[PDB]
């Protein structure tokens, strides 16, 4: 689908924003391992230190 | 005089009889003797022990049993029953002297002792009060509906003269009528005297509306109500909505020019409460040791889950989700910037007749602070915060709603699918940032709404569809479905064996409920749950990391295989949050691998049950290791 087809609003609204980001679901093993490690770091308290 | 001479009366009425000074001092002497010498033939004086206890705890209340006074001094019990005001004043002076003998400096500290008569024999309902009960002692049952704020009432009134400026000595204030002053003793004038509240001493005052309990009311009739006046030590003892027994003097209100609407000289009546008796998550030191003893057992989690909702049969997964929601996790603010929610949100999506309402009621009885709200009905606390003006008082109040009121607690929402837009925005904000922002009537503020949410909903059309997935089965949009940690889909598939035990359970409840006819007991479980929420705060260590990243990577790619809705980071955080509630049931400061595996099982089972029938059969074989 188009980026304007994915949004549930008018495409002219997109023009009013200076920077638009399209955040992607990578669906990769090595990225999932790293992000899981990061979240467990946050929950453990190693991230705070 | 003597007791037999006290029984004989010379005055016109009993009030003027007790009013006589010789009779009054005889009554005071006999009451002092009775307070001193009374025993139950066990070698112990109960009233001496009561005086010592109230002296040691610095109390102004002496609880005196009516049966003890009745068996020993029957004429004094009759005098207390029929003319209670002056009798209670005399025996208050008697008890004050008795406390003075025990403690000499108690008088300067307190200077007042209130005697609470207990176990009055006759019990009246509110509908059977007549004028014969006026100015007499009455014991009535009732449910408290509303109570006023505590107000200062004048007790030792001090005046000042406007001509001289001197402060004139204190006078005791009768609670029945206003007192006034006409002489100065310094100016020898009747000039204008003003009350100064700086030197005046006050007592607490409260008004409580008491109605007849609806069970005792006859069918066609309406419940009668009375106003009960609570004095200094008795204020704020009765929460509205609870049923109590009040003993007090039944008396008339005095109002100017009576009632002009009726056309008859009609008086309003009140109960001046001598005593309040009620028909708490505090643990002792022994209860903590018993909690450690029962938490040392290996099957503590199984036993807690089995103790969840005894009236509910066969719904073990729901009971597990309720146990996680009641125990809760640890909310964590890492380095201030990043915040992670630490309470479990459970959504029970089920067909009608699956006993979700009974589960919500059980959580309400069980949890410390549980607020019940409904989308469809009206007689409940609203979910939206508001600022409202009372149509009578003309005074504005800010109410946070059910979500703010359940802060550090539980919000139980029945009929989740039937909300309007404003409620949907309110619960969306509460599950998003755990706060409620209000900008109304000049008030701009944010209220804390860190409340765990347990909700009950029905599928579209009244029946759940297995071929359709979870998003199509509810009107709930995907972001509000994502905020829930546990998603319990319940369908009553017709199995003859299950229906047999369910029907047997219902019929056995019906038979035992007839008037003519392993689990932790709930009182202990309630305090165990409260202790775990405030004492444990479980944590996990860094070497347990290599497994959770292992399973989560094995999670997501399987969601890639079938094309279902994805496993996000919220599922990992739900795993790590539910595991911190399993370690709270064990009362353990660390999170073990078994609690983590059980949390993985709960999250995976909630994820698979939410799938369509095609996705579910593929997902069950791949995650059979985690589900076991
Ligand atoms: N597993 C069960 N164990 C015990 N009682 C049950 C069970 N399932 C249903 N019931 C009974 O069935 C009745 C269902 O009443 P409610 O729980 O009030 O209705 P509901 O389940 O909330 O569904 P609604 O209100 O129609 S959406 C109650 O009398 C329950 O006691
Ligand atoms: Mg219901
Ligand atoms: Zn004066």
């Amino acid at each position: 689908k188009s980026p304007g087809d994915n949004i549930d609003f008018q495409t002219t609204i997109l023009s009013r924003f200076d920077m638009i980001f399209i955040v992607k679901d990578d669906h990769n093993e090595e990225r999932d391992i790293s992000i899981a490690n990061h979240v467990i770091n946050i929950h453990t308290g190693n991230a705070n230190a | 005089l003597t007791l037999e001479s006290l029984s004989n009366v010379k005055a016109n009425s009993y009030s003027e009889w007790i009013t006589q000074p010789n009779v009054s001092r005889t009554i005071a002497r006999e009451l002092k003797s009775f307070l001193l010498e009374y025993t139950d033939e066990t070698g112990r004086s109960v009233y001496g022990a009561r005086i010592r206890t109230l002296g040691e705890m610095n109390s102004e209340s002496l609880e005196v049993n009516y049966r003890h006074l009745a068996e020993s001094k029957a004429i004094l019990a009759l005098f207390l029953a029929k003319c209670p005001e002056e009798m209670l004043k005399i025996f208050d002076l008697v008890a004050m002297e008795a406390t003075e003998l025990h403690y000499p400096d108690y008088a300067r500290i307190h200077s007042e002792i209130h005697v609470r008569i207990s176990d009055f024999p006759t019990i009246y309902s509110l509908r059977e009060l007549r004028e014969s009960n006026l100015s007499s002692l009455v014991r009535v049952t009732g449910v408290v509906t509303r109570r006023t704020g505590v107000f200062p009432q004048l007790k030792y009134v001090k005046f000042n003269c406007l001509k001289c400026g001197s402060i004139l000595g204190p006078f005791f204030q009768d609670s029945n009528e206003e007192i006034r002053i006409s002489f100065c003793t310094n100016c020898k004038s009747k000039g204008p005297f003003r009350v100064n509240g700086e030197k005046t001493v006050y007592r607490n005052y409260q008004r409580v509306t008491l109605q007849e309990a609806p069970g005792t009311v006859p069918p066609g009739r309406l419940p009668r109500h009375r106003e009960v006046i609570l004095l200094a030590d008795l204020v704020d003892v009765s929460k509205p909505g609870e049923e109590v027994e009040v003993t007090g003097i039944y008396k008339n209100n005095y109002d100017g020019n009576l009632n002009a609407k009726n056309g008859f000289p009609v008086f309003a009546t009140i109960i001046e409460a001598n005593s309040i008796k009620r028909r708490v998550f505090s643990w002792t030191e022994e209860e903590e040791r018993e909690f450690r003893k029962i938490s040392r057992d290996r099957g503590i989690i199984d036993k807690i889950i089995s103790s969840m909702a005894p009236s509910i049969y066969g719904h073990r997964d729901i009971k597990t989700a309720v146990a996680c929601s009641l125990f809760g996790g640890v909310p964590k603010n890492v380095n201030g910037k990043h915040s992670i929610r630490g309470d479990i949100n459970v959504l029970l999506l089920g067909d009608p007749g699956t006993a979700k309402s009974q589960i919500l009621k059980y959580v309400e009885k069980t949890a410390h602070r549980a607020v019940f709200a409904t989308g469809q009905g009206a007689s409940a606390v609203g979910l939206t915060a508001s600022v409202r003006k009372d149509p009578i008082t003309k005074e504005w109040t800010l109410e946070g709603g059910a979500l703010v009121l359940a802060d550090k607690g539980v919000c139980l929402i029945d009929e989740f699918d039937k909300m309007n837009d404003q409620d949907r925005t309110s619960i969306h904000e509460a599950m998003e940032q755990q706060s409620i922002s209000i900008s109304k009537a000049g008030i701009v503020t944010t209220l804390q709404a860190r409340c765990s949410i347990i909700a009950a909903a029905n599928p579209n059309g009244g029946r759940y569809n297995s071929t359709l997935p979870l998003a199509q089965n509810v009107s709930l949009t995907e972001p509000i479905l994502s905020r829930f940690d546990i998603l319990c889909v319940v369908r009553d598939l017709v199995d003859e064996e299950a229906d047999e035990r369910l029907a047997t359970f219902v019929v056995d409840s019906h038979v035992r409920s007839h008037p003519e006819n392993s689990p932790i007991p709930q009182e202990l479980l309630m305090k165990y749950i409260h202790y775990a929420r405030t004492k444990i705060y479980p944590k996990l260590h860094q070497m347990d990391m290599d497994k959770v990243s292992r399973v989560y990577a094995d999670l997501r790619r399987e969601s890639i295989s079938t094309g279902s809705f994805p496993i996000t980071v919220r599922h990992l955080e739900s795993i790590l949050r539910i595991a911190e509630s399993f370690a709270k049931m064990r009362l353990s400061e660390f999170v073990s691998s078994y609690d983590l595996d059980r949390a993985i099982k709960v999250v995976v089972d909630s994820f698979v049950d939410a799938q369509k029938v095609s996705v579910r059969r593929q997902l069950r074989r791949s995650f059979a290791i985690y589900t076991l």
